[PDB]
DNA sequence: GGAGGCCAAGATCTCAATTTCGTACAAGAAATC
DNA sequence: CCCTTCGGGAGGTGCATCCCGGTCTCGCTTGGCCTCC
RNA sequence: UUAUCGGCGAGACCGGGAUGCACCUCCCGAAGGGUCU
């Protein structure tokens, strides 16, 4: 029932991506700022708990163990509550006053739920951001062009009978006409929108239904091409992402931790070490980090802290330190009086 | 034995806003240390003296959010040219300079 | 594919060392007939004309392009000392004169790209 | 036995509800510390 | 001394929560009663 | 300024949950050469 914070470094191995709706705009995919527009992005803690609390969830599953099948016994309500806390079937209410003295009860048999809230019981384990130490340590990455197969290698030609040689050029006339409708009304929409910037506040929303207008067309004559929805040479806008080997400095806390839910924990953050991948992109291996923390402890009413050890996750392996976090780890291990079916 | 009569002393202060100023001439720094000079850092001193002229633009003096965020900018990339002098005397100068210019 | 999560991710290529990275290729395309003469003799007198009709236009056409970017890039300077939002008329401008440029690149006949570039 | 202090009781009543936002540049002179 | 190349194609969709719980007062006198001088 | 003077005050954690992610090769073309004990 103490206070673990893993203060610590998260280390990049490859570009470090996330993709948060309010962060992003009509530019592009961006990290968040922490701040203003132009402040120094940051990680979202929010990936980071996700990605813990699912490595977390897995974790729970192995531990459980799966019938001869491999399907887990837990109820897919009970994997969404385990790894999300949403109750599908609706049976957390917020503030029932029965549940009071329940939670300490359910905490004690339900180590992850514990470590990860739901809605109506607080999370022990709060997950921070990871913001970089240096400057300049972020950039676009992922820019590139979807390109036609066949005119990058004329190899694959030769794989495609005459129907579908002949399908390919109406795909690539359909390409190269929608193109000129889109790019001449999308010319025409940008100068349009070019005017709206020197607009009548009335003429704002005039200007803004033509900017529909022009994108319904926009949207029917992409609905009338027939051999392709959408073109197959294309642009990929790149995203923003931390710089490969950009140091985040992270801190996370496990307020009043038993002995076994920081072992839950440790044993969340070794199983995510299996596969060290945050944020996204998953493709161009965006994600993989080499993460070490130094988890401190801090009785309450002491002046200075106790550093328990230190957790140290690379590629090559999982490193712990200290015999406190070795003891955690155990105990979780040996405690078997844990229930995850029961909310 | 003088007396002083400044007329228009509406225009003096408003102009003395601007003289409460000391120019950091990055060509007279550039210019100052013309044996002590790590040559290669001077593109850096070159990119910052291209800002310059970007953000203060036509102005003597310039409010706008990238002047002093490119104040501290190139003098953190000066600082780094601070590494760079051989001359441990004058990289001390340099250093004692820029230092002086930090804190003020 | 499009909202099938591809399990493999192929990251990118990041060098061990500093350096390792420089600008190549670089060079010049040439005129055939400057680096070999003996192309003359394979070509018939009529297209020896149409060759050197050729070199005429593309040098005339090179050096009036280049005093046109000579006042183009004294014109980016003043860019480069202009204001916010003057420079859109200027810039309205540029593009103009790119226009311009690209039709004196049309009305040239076969060889409306340089070849000596 | 008189003089301070704490506490309960006493008649009904008179009145009305915002809905965030500033400000958008020029140059005077120069043996500068 | 030459001379700085054209272009091509810029997404498709999802989903936007539940809930608490909104105070005492007091603008005056007066005697009845309960303790002290 | 039709009088004189009168702090309105004391207490409260608003908190609790969520990976935004899923697909794209940007490639195609080129001799920079000649010139001087």
């Amino acid at each position: 029932m103490r206070t673990l914070n893993f203060n610590g470094k998260i280390s990049t191995l490859e570009p470090l991506t996330v993709t948060v709706k309010n962060a992003v705009s009509t530019s592009g995919h961006r990290l968040p700022r922490n701040g203003g527009f132009n402040a120094a992005p940051y990680f979202p803690g929010t990936s980071i708990r996700g990605t813990l609390r699912h490595a977390a969830h897995k974790v729970i599953v192995d531990r459980v163990g799966l019938n001869a099948d491999g399907k887990s016994p837990f109820d897919l309500a009970e994997h969404f509550m385990l790894a999300q806390g949403v109750d599908i079937n609706g049976e957390a209410e917020t503030f029932a006053p029965g549940e009071i003295n329940a939670g300490a009860e359910l905490r004690s048999k339900n180590p992850l739920i514990s470590l990860f809230g739901r809605w109506g019981l607080s999370g022990k384990v709060g997950i921070g951001n990871a913001i970089p130490d240096g400057d300049n340590q972020w950039g676009m990455f992922g820019g590139g062009a979807r390109s036609i197969m066949f005119q990058r290698d004329e190899s694959l030609m030769e794989f495609l009978e005459t129907d579908q040689v002949d399908r390919l050029e109406r795909l690539l006339e359909e390409q190269a006409e929608a193109s000129v409708d889109i790019s001449q009304i999308k010319t025409e929409q940008d100068a349009l929108k070019k005017a709206m910037k020197s607009a009548d506040k009335d003429t704002k929303a005039e200007l803004q239904i033509k900017v529909r207008e022009l994108d319904e067309k926009i949207q029917a004559r992409k609905d009338q091409k027939q051999e392709s929805r959408e073109s197959i040479r294309r642009p990929i806008d790149p995203y923003e992402a931390f710089i490969t080997g950009a140091e985040l400095s992270h801190r996370m806390s496990i307020k009043n931790a038993t002995d076994e839910e920081a072992g839950l924990f440790i044993s969340a953050l070794i199983r995510f070490a299996a596969e060290p991948r945050f944020g996204g992109h998953a493709n161009h291996n965006c994600g993989l980090v080499e993460a070490h923390w130094t988890v401190t402890t801090w009785k309450p009413g002491e002046l200075v802290p106790v550093t328990l050890g230190e957790i140290v996750i690379t590629p090559n392996g999982v490193e712990i330190t200290g015999d406190e976090l070795f003891a955690m780890v155990k105990a979780f291990n040996e405690n078997q009086s844990f229930d995850f079916t029961a909310r | 034995n003088m007396y002083l009569i400044i007329d228009e002393a509406d225009i003096f202060v408003d102009m003395l806003e601007v003289w409460k100023q000391r120019r950091f001439n990055l060509r007279e720094l550039t210019s100052a240390f013309n044996e002590h000079i790590p040559r290669n850092g001077v593109h850096v001193i070159d990119q910052l003296m291209n800002d310059v002229t970007s953000i203060a633009g036509d102005l003597h003096f310039c409010s706008t959010p990238a002047a002093v965020a490119l104040f501290d900018n190139s003098f953190n990339a000066l600082s780094k040219v601070g590494r760079e002098i051989k001359n441990e005397a004058a990289r001390k100068a340099f250093f004692d300079c820029i230092y002086s210019w930090e804190m003020l």
